[PDB]
RNA sequence: GGUUUGGCACCUCGAUGUCGGCUCGUCGCAUCCUGGGGCUGAAGAAGGUCCCAAGGGUUGGGCUGUUCGCCCAUUAAAGCG
RNA sequence: CGUAACUAUAACGGUCCUAAGGUAGCGAAAUUCCUUGUCGGGUAAGUUCCGACCUGCACGAAAAGCGUAACGACCGGAGCG
RNA sequence: AAAAUGUAAAA
RNA sequence: CGCGGGGUGGAGCAGCCUGGUAGCUCGUCGGGCUCAUAACCCGAAGGUCGUCGGUUCAAAUCCGGCCCCCGCAACCA
């Protein structure tokens, strides 16, 4: 299963080994519930509307929430914070 | 009595040396150009380093002809060659000398700095 | 679009339309209908093109009755080509409507509605038309 | 809208003068003015 | 040019960033180094042939090395550690 | 509407010369200018859209047999049948 | 049909068929349909012309192939007078 | 008889 | 459009004429030979037969309607 990232879906993780790493934690502790749980269980995976048709929102705290979006086995990243 | 077509010696070092005659620039149809007539055209044959390179179309006052022109006062004044002298679109030339007379039909036609510049008008 | 799922046979001849119109004459559905008033060949799309105009100016609302069905092929021959050689290729399909025929009825819907949503559909319409009401439709 | 063969009112101050045997549609606001031509 | 690991890439940079960070910086370093031109740029870029073939090698820290492959956006992670 | 491509095969095969150009025009209006005017998302200058109106206008070249086009330099405009 | 560092392209390969699958050299040509191909050049402007490129509808070796000084009331493109 | 090539870090 | 030819495993071709299961080469897969990759050797799995309907007891096969591929023909004014 590879692992997808956005231009902006990058710069987010790689400016977390600069500010606390806690944030990281999740990332990676929700990367891996997602690869055998497209969406489901942790950070209650679920869908998305409109302007992410097909987008699914696992939580990481409340506020970010990475994004993924598994298709024929490959996970994708979009955006950890804000939006797109 | 310029024509398209016609042959123009150029009167003035714009680098150009002469000119053919594309379009007369007076009505909608204007079958000749004279003295003081403006006249857009093509460059046939120019000098080394200039301003102008020949290929260019540009713009052009009437200056001498070889068709007398006529005088209001019954007079008449006629030249040896048909030549005008670059200008650009203000109507200003492009050139900074002008070579041989020019007709003073140049004046009221409101060609100044061409006629303080020539030579001589006749 | 609108056409049988199936036939006996794919080409069938023209054949005039005499008056009357035999069947459909009274309401039976909803509660507003719209009748034919001149005889013509109701293409399988002037049909759709009513309906989806019902529905589009009330939205969300009733339901719509389409009392007709374009079962009949219309034939028509290669552009350019002289006469003979054949039948036409078929082009489409329409259904015969004669005057008296009610075409389209709704119902669930405020009558000043129903009055419009069907007067529009009359517009995407080849004949003349006259809305109804439900009155002596009662041959039920 | 001034000339068409659809004639018709648009709002609530629009009249149907008909005049020199003409169908027009005078009304209020310009952009209404109307004649059956 | 969307960044894309896979199983034995994000396993592989994982026990980087969670066993040494002067090679996990280091290794991010490129990918930004190469994201924007690839080929070209630091390590000490060399087109690879045979097993790899198709994937490029970047020069890291002599034994340990990154292989990777371009395609019109949308560049491609395989390995971090081990030589070839 | 009858300018296109066609359908039909009615006069014409004891012959109705069949593209383009040139010369000479004349007519239509569904108007390209110019003249009147209504709206406009019309401030003004400039435009847009529709209406009235041919009286008169409606350029010169490059290429191609071309009509047509495209291009050059103009123009109030370089109208369509 | 497939394949080389983005893309492209395919020296390479796979397979089917043949009696054998067009070599050199030429190539939008007295041959190129699409086509006024696309870049150059010449012109103010060039469906022609000249130089190139080759996806050659539909060149190609003695019904010769590609060239060639000289010659031509031959056909094309340009200038000057 | 016939049988090819070569995994990229020089202290 | 007018004729005639043809869409069958991933590729390229048989099988259709003689209706009663599918073949061939390459590739793919598992295992050896090797220091390793080829090549070489062993043994595998994989085909809705373009599609929607028909005839038959049974349709890749036979008849039909569309759908793309290929090839010919489009003449006289
Ligand atoms: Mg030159
Ligand atoms: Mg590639
Ligand atoms: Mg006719
Ligand atoms: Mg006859
Ligand atoms: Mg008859
Ligand atoms: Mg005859
Ligand atoms: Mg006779
Ligand atoms: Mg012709
Ligand atoms: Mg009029
Ligand atoms: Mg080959
Ligand atoms: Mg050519
Ligand atoms: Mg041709
Ligand atoms: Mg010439
Ligand atoms: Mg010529
Ligand atoms: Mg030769
Ligand atoms: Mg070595
Ligand atoms: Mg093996």
């Amino acid at each position: 299963m590879k692992l997808i990232w956005s231009e902006e879906s990058w710069d987010d993780y790689l400016y977390w080994q600069e500010t606390d790493k806690r944030i990281v934690k999740k990332i990676n502790e929700l990367i891996k519930d997602t690869r055998r749980t497209p969406f489901e269980g942790k950070g209650k995976p679920e869908p998305l509307k409109h302007n992410l048709s097909g987008f699914w929102s696992r939580r990481i705290t409340e506020e970010h929430r990475l994004v993924y979006a598994v298709t024929d086995d490959s996970l994708l990243i979009a955006a950890c914070r804000y939006h797109y | 009595m310029i024509q398209p077509q016609t042959y123009l010696e150029v009167a003035d070092n714009t680098g150009a040396r002469k000119i053919m005659c594309i379009r007369v620039l007076k009505g909608s149809n204007a079958k000749y150009a004279t003295v003081g007539d403006v006249i857009v055209a093509s460059v046939k044959e120019a000098i080394p380093r200039g301003a102008v390179k020949e290929g260019d179309v540009v713009k052009a006052v009437v200056v001498r002809t070889k068709k007398e022109i006529k005088r209001p006062d019954g007079s008449a004044i006629r030249f040896d060659d048909n030549a005008a002298v670059i200008i650009n679109n203000q109507l200003e030339p492009r050139g900074t000398r002008v070579f041989g007379p020019v007709a003073r039909e140049l004046r009221e036609k409101g060609f100044m700095k061409i006629v303080s510049l020539a030579p001589e008008v006749l | 679009m609108l056409m049988p799922r199936r036939m006996k046979y794919r080409k069938q001849q023209r054949g005039r339309l005499k008056g009357a119109t035999k069947g459909g004459d009274y309401v039976a559905f909803g509660d507003y209908g719209l009748v034919a008033l001149e005889p013509a060949w109701i293409t399988a799309q002037q049909i759709e093109a009513a309906r989806v105009a019902m529905v589009r100016h009330f939205r969300r609302g009733g339901k719509i009755f389409i009392r007709i069905f374009p079962d009949k092929p219309y034939t028509k021959k290669p552009l350019e080509v002289r006469m003979g050689k054949g039948k036409g290729n078929v082009e489409g399909y329409v259904a015969v409507v004669k005057p008296g025929r009610v075409m389209f009825e709704v119902a669930g819907v405020t009558e000043e509605q129903a009055m419009e949503a069907l007067r529009i559909a009359g517009h995407k319409l080849p004949i003349k038309t006259k809305i109804v009401r439900r009155d002596a439709y009662d041959e039920a | 809208m001034k000339v068409r063969a659809s004639v018709k009112r648009i709002c609530d101050k629009c009249k149907v003068i008909r005049r020199h045997g003409r169908v027009y549609v005078i009304c209020e606001n310009p952009k209404h003015k109307q004649r059956q031509g």
